[PDB]
């Protein structure tokens, strides 16, 4: 199990930079539920 | 208990001593993040705004697996947390990065710090989630215009003034947000 | 300066006297228990000694609080002046140098005596609280060293001694958890008043007004009367502290000061 | 006056200060078997009388073995000294007697036969007394299942002693556990030891010294209620213990329970 | 040391405050019309509704009022004993009743090498064992007898006999002598002191046959000392589970002893 | 990190695991259950260990268990059953196992010898060990035996599963043993194991953990219980675990600290 | 009054080691040792005794420093003790003449100590009005018996009264002692035991003097090596003669 | 000189004297008349003792007024002459001990030596009033 | 001051007293020597009491003159100073307790406080002569 989350972990250490700030405030405006956190996926 | 009137935010359950104080103090302020006393854009806030993008766009995502993902992104994202609370044109900011700050409202010129006023005002009053640290709001002072409607608005972590000064293309306040991303590392 | 303060409380105007390392404090070295066995196989209470200028107070138990609630023995102990002081610089040092080492104390009926072996703890959430009237002026927590009192008259030092987390075996040795007791527990204060500023006369270590009245009372061998008790013992004067006594002590400080330029 | 009410007590350090205490010396018997003589008491007590000591203040309880004395020891007297025949073949009794009668245990009784029970704390002991004790116990889990015993019979559990007539148990703390004896022939009392008793003194007479009072492994304390001495001629064993009696007197004190101001302490 | 003794309490009016175990005792004759052989865990759980956790109730038998009388026994926080009425054994229910109520002080007694006084009015002499016939003799100040000849002792004047408890009151101001069956009983010299709070005395049936002291002038009914009426022995059982919390409000804890025994030995 | 340094550290006065248990066959032999390490692991998680960590070995009698020691563990309560006879043994193999080891090899048909310092002793294991000596003058010559002997040698131990040898020091000596049945290590004492305590059961505690006449330095380790059963025992051990654990500590060699600094 | 300011050695032993170590030269052995150790010839010597009570008749202190070795033996420990509370303090002792006098104590230093061939010892307590208290003053076998057979015995009796006293002066030797202090110059090692000697008969007290050590051991040899590699340690913690 | 001037039984605290030459400390050490098993065990009578019993005395002179010119705790004078007399290695003097050695000085005191300390003090409070 | 000044033993009713500033009460209860029908009720010889024995003193300072101020009973001084104090809502000063609580302030009378209470009682007056 350890290792598909140690895989997520090199992805999520390369995503930290090709991400926008702007957009990102302005998404942590809005609020997230069970609904919009997993069912959009 | 550091201050007067110990109340079960200043025990010591869990550099000189007043920078472990603060810090024992702030680690514990990090869950007021869970208990609803805040007045501006959290830290869980831009935890939970990288989560959603990082968990959209990638591949290697499987419904197997999203537990416990959300659990170590919630655990372990954000590992330097601030926090300031306003007094009275006096505002004082401490975290567990190990340093700790007091200043003016009028003029960001520092006032050096007291932790027996400080625990009392936090643990009652409302406490405000610093997104912008001490270090760029003195710089951006220096460096950038200011109004004191826009000071307000900025200790308030107003949505308006942060998004307006990311269009602005104004460097230091996207070093510190990008600084902020990069500490979402899982 | 004191034909000053003479001529003030003829004037009614606030009157003032300065004093380096005042000697306030009446003499009492005494002790005081919580919990009590005929033998002493099972203690938890306080000694303190205020001398001079300074006072020493050091709370004790055996069992260093393995019994108790939470592992937190709390220990209380108030003063009260009998004249009121003013922008006071107090010393406040946390230990009993006084009471560190083994002695042999006597108890209070009067017929044996008692053990005392201490070995020394620091003291956590030390509260020294200079209450005026019933009213919090002074309030200092978590601090040592040199702290000031604008306007005070009463000291209340209270102070918990915590049970260490975690010991070493040298140190687990030393508070066992069963009953029988080979060593005891102590944490403690001192408290000095180096200067200050008060209403009243009074006897300090820089001065031979109280000095040179004894020696001349003495040297004239003037019999006892009613109002200096017997042998100018400070300690009786300044037990019962009223305001005839007062007056007499501000006439007699007064004329002494007065003799004190020329007389030598 | 005011009693039961624990109230501070100021003493001093400033005055300095410038009979009706009875010993009560009990013996074995091989002693007197060898001192071939049925005036000894007599000569002790003349001699307790020079020493100081009333005549007739001084009695002479006797135990036959050290199995026997184990039962019912009420030693009920204003000083109490106790020799001891030592055994190089019964140590743990001579232990555990020291434990016993030297500390003050609060009981409360069982019924094995209906109740589960768990000790609670490291002052928590299960004395058992009387005639030929034979403990059967069998711990459980925390929905009562058998561990190392069956529970749907008696015979199968663990046992911890066997032809003992008194035996202190002390059992892990925090679990339930099911319990036999024969209630016939011997009784067994859940005893809290609330503190340490200083009515008596127990000597021994013979080899080494093995006393220890504290169950605990760590703390095998030396107390000086405790005290050993040689012999080859029980004669100048008893001679000595009078020619001393005044620092034993000296060493023990007053038992802190009957003082007229323990009232409303745990027994006056 | 004394608990303080000579250092009096401070109290005030203005201030606004606003495990243990309980035994039972029960005579043979509840054994016998019970007819169950898992009531005694019944009883357990019940005590558990009305507060009592599982393990702080235990229980005890006796067959007889008499037998029950000899060498008495306490063994919880709180002691409480259920007496069965009868008409030709009231002194003995009220002896027993004085004894576990009130607390006792003795010395040993002898007849051997001296005589004996009570030094006051409020001493007493007790005998226990299995076979106790007391006779007794005051004298003069000639230490001579007065209705019993000093030497010959079967027209004596006996007080005791056929019996196995008793608790007798001679006459301050002369030295006595007595006929105790000596290895067939034995007798003590108490003082009772005050009233003790350890136990308490439910008497089913019968009309208050107590008196817990002998003065004429003063039969003190105590609060402790409680009457029901019964035909079924589980109701008297139920009907006491159902105030146990009133029994417990009558009595106090703060007074038990160490050993079992309701008074206490110091020769 | 920063190893291999002594690099003073400063301070202020203001701020898995494994139980490990070792026993002899005649008890478990006594026990006639076989499912009883389960019951007792049970035990222990009850009073916080976690299920399936807690491992208990086996030796069938002292010699035995005195002949290639091997504790690794995180906490080693040792039980030893008492016998009038090995006195010396049980102390020396209380030694071994109380103490850390800096030892050496040695070739006895090639060389000398000598202890250089009081912290030097010779130690022996084997099946059937037993060893001679013969001390040599300054000269390199025999005395009471002669190196080209073997048989005028001085006779110091005799088929003991194990010795800790000691001699006067400064001086040489040629010895005899036997190399295929038995290996001589020469050791230095350092300092004392936290990993281990030592609990004897039946006897008077004769430990003596120095070849040092003039003290038997007692310590907080070498414990001491009676028995008539061996579950009594146990339930002793398991119940009272707590202040053992307080008394042995981490094994100050494990940490990843003292790296490069004689680190086991 | 005096105002302040801020060499001969002697090992003796039991003949069970004499046996043990099977030579007739181990003399100069431990010499040169000692000389290798840094003492001079002819600086140290030795002396046997055949058993321990043995060792009580007579006995023999003279030497600048006394180690005394003691082997275990279960059926002579309270002897052992009399022989350890003779050599370790400094006893000064007056004449008893059973025969023609009658005697008392008065302190609590004040001890009798017999010594000799071989004596049993029996005594009564005296009233006031020299009446014999449960015994008969003249006769010899009312008396009460209080060391049977015994090598050396420590009597002591409670003090005020008086004691009519029995003895075999043919066979042994009494003598009434007093205590000045200890016998630092002596010092003594048991084997084995369980610290089970002390220098009272005071039951309470009963502290090790450090001059009294304990060693396991199996043979000999190595018992006499642990004591020689020390000898330092032994001389620091006692003082010399007189 | 001999006479008994000022005498006083165990008063503590605070006392005067008028004048004194000598000081007599004489105090008496007691036995424990009734004691317990915590002292009884820690005060025996055999001769290698634990424990030794002691009883201090401590004074402590506050004020005090004189006619012969002694170094005091709140003189700049003392300080000035140990000063002075270090700056450029002065030869020490055929009267003055080493290093002005205030033990050595109050060792012997003599009037010539007395009268050498007056000048020197004197001058010496003269300084002060000029440079701090 | 340390000293007794006047006595009254078996006096009742009114009386004088010149100077004083402690009152001490010994009394004594007496059981009756001889009980009629009535009383052995009231008092069992026995442990076991029902109804309790009592004496009691009641003591009344009609009227006096005093050295320093304070209020009464027949004047209306402190009335008229905590109505104005009240009125306005004026924040509480450092020195004064607050609503002028008379029994506070007397638990802790220091000479401060006094001092301002007359003061504040002379400014009472003045106004009490105006609009009453």
């Amino acid at each position: 199990l350890e290792r598909q989350l140690g895989e997520l972990r090199e992805e999520f250490n390369a995503l930290s930079q090709e991400i926008a700030m702007s957009q990102l405030i302005d998404l942590a405006l809005l609020p997230l539920d069970m609904f919009s956190m997993f069912s959009g996926i | 208990s550091i201050g007067s009137s110990a109340s079960a935010w200043t025990d010591v359950s869990t550099v000189s001593s007043v920078s472990t104080q603060t810090s024992t103090i702030s680690r514990r302020l990090r869950l007021k993040e869970m208990a609803t006393q805040t007045e501006g854009m959290n830290f869980d806030d831009i935890s939970a705004a990288v989560l959603k993008t990082k968990i959209d766009k990638s591949t290697q995502i499987s419904p197997n697996t999203i537990p416990d993902i959300v659990t170590e992104a919630s655990e372990k994202f954000i590992p330097n947390r601030a926090y300031r609370v306003i007094n009275n044109d006096d505002v004082f900011e401490a975290g567990i990065d190990g340093k700790f700050f007091a200043y003016k409202v009028d003029t960001f010129e520092e006032i050096p710090f007291d932790v027996q006023k400080f625990a009392d005002l936090v643990t009652d009053s409302p406490v405000i989630s610093a997104i912008i640290d001490f270090k760029t709001l003195k710089n951006l002072n220096d460096n950038y215009g200011i109004s004191r409607q826009q000071a307000f608005n900025l200790l308030r972590s107003d949505p308006r003034v942060l998004r307006e000064f990311i269009n602005q293309d104004n460097p230091i306040i996207r070093n510190r947000i990008e600084q902020l991303i990069m500490q979402c590392r899982l | 300066e004191y034909i000053e303060n003479w001529n003030l409380q003829n004037r009614r105007q606030r009157t003032g006297f300065t004093f380096h390392k005042p000697n306030i404090f009446p003499y009492s070295a005494s002790f005081t228990l919580n919990r009590s066995q005929p033998a002493h196989d099972n203690l938890m209470g306080t000694m303190w000694l205020n001398a001079g200028s300074e006072i020493q107070v050091a709370g004790f138990d055996y069992s260093c609080a393995i019994n108790a609630p939470a592992n937190i023995q709390q220990f209380e102990h108030i003063v009260p002046l009998r004249r009121v002081l003013t922008t006071a610089t107090i010393t406040l040092l946390p230990d009993a140098e006084r009471f560190s080492f083994p002695r042999v104390i006597n108890s209070a009926d009067g017929a044996t005596t008692w053990f005392f072996n201490p070995v020394i703890l620091r003291p956590n959430n030390v509260e020294v609280e200079f209450l005026l009237n019933g009213q919090i002026i002074n309030t200092y927590q978590a601090r040592f060293g040199t702290i000031v009192a604008r306007n005070f008259d009463t000291i209340r030092l209270s102070f918990q001694l915590m049970r260490p987390p975690n010991m070493t075996p040298a140190v687990a040795v030393l508070f066992p958890n069963a009953q029988p007791f080979e060593h005891h527990a102590t944490v403690g204060l001192t408290l000095r008043i180096e200067s200050a500023v008060c209403e009243s006369v009074l006897a300090d270590a820089s001065e031979t007004l109280l000095a040179n009245v004894t020696s001349v009372r003495q040297e004239y061998a003037i019999p006892v009367g009613p109002v200096f008790p017997p042998g100018m013992n400070w300690t009786d004067l300044i037990t019962n502290y009223s305001p005839s006594r007062e007056d007499n002590l501000q006439r007699v400080f007064t004329v002494a000061s007065i003799r004190s330029m020329l007389i030598k | 006056q005011n009693y039961g009410i624990n109230l501070p007590i100021t003493g001093s350090m400033d005055i300095a200060y410038a009979l009706t205490s009875t010993l009560c010396l009990y013996y074995p018997t091989e002693a007197a078997t060898e001192i071939n003589d049925n005036s000894w008491k007599d000569t002790l007590s003349q001699l307790f009388l020079t020493k100081g000591w009333p005549t007739g203040s001084v009695y002479f309880k006797e135990y036959t073995n050290i199995a026997s004395f184990s039962v019912d020891p009420q030693l009920y007297c204003d000083y109490n000294v106790v020799l001891m025949k030592y055994d190089a073949t019964l140590q743990l009794d001579m232990s555990e007697l020291a434990d016993l009668i030297l500390n003050e245990w609060l009981c409360n009784p069982m019924d094995i036969t209906l109740y589960y029970y768990q000790q609670t704390d490291e002052a928590n002991k299960w004395i058992s007394m009387g005639s030929s004790c034979t403990i059967k116990v069998c711990p459980l889990n925390t929905q009562t299942l058998g561990i190392g015993c069956l529970t749907t019979d008696a015979t199968t559990f663990e046992e911890v002693a066997t032809a003992e007539k008194l035996v202190i148990t002390d059992v892990v703390d925090g679990v339930n556990h099911k319990l036999d004896v024969t209630t016939a022939t011997c009784t067994i009392r859940n005893c809290k030891k609330l503190g340490p008793r200083e009515n008596v003194a127990v000597i021994q007479v013979g080899g080494s010294d093995i006393l220890d009072i504290t169950a605990d492994p760590t703390t095998a304390p030396q107390t000086e209620r405790m005290m050993r001495i040689n012999w080859k001629k029980w004669w100048q064993v008893f001679y000595t213990v009078v020619d001393y009696v005044d620092q034993i007197i000296q060493v023990m004190s007053k038992r802190s329970r009957s003082l007229n101001s323990a009232a409303f302490y745990y027994r006056v």
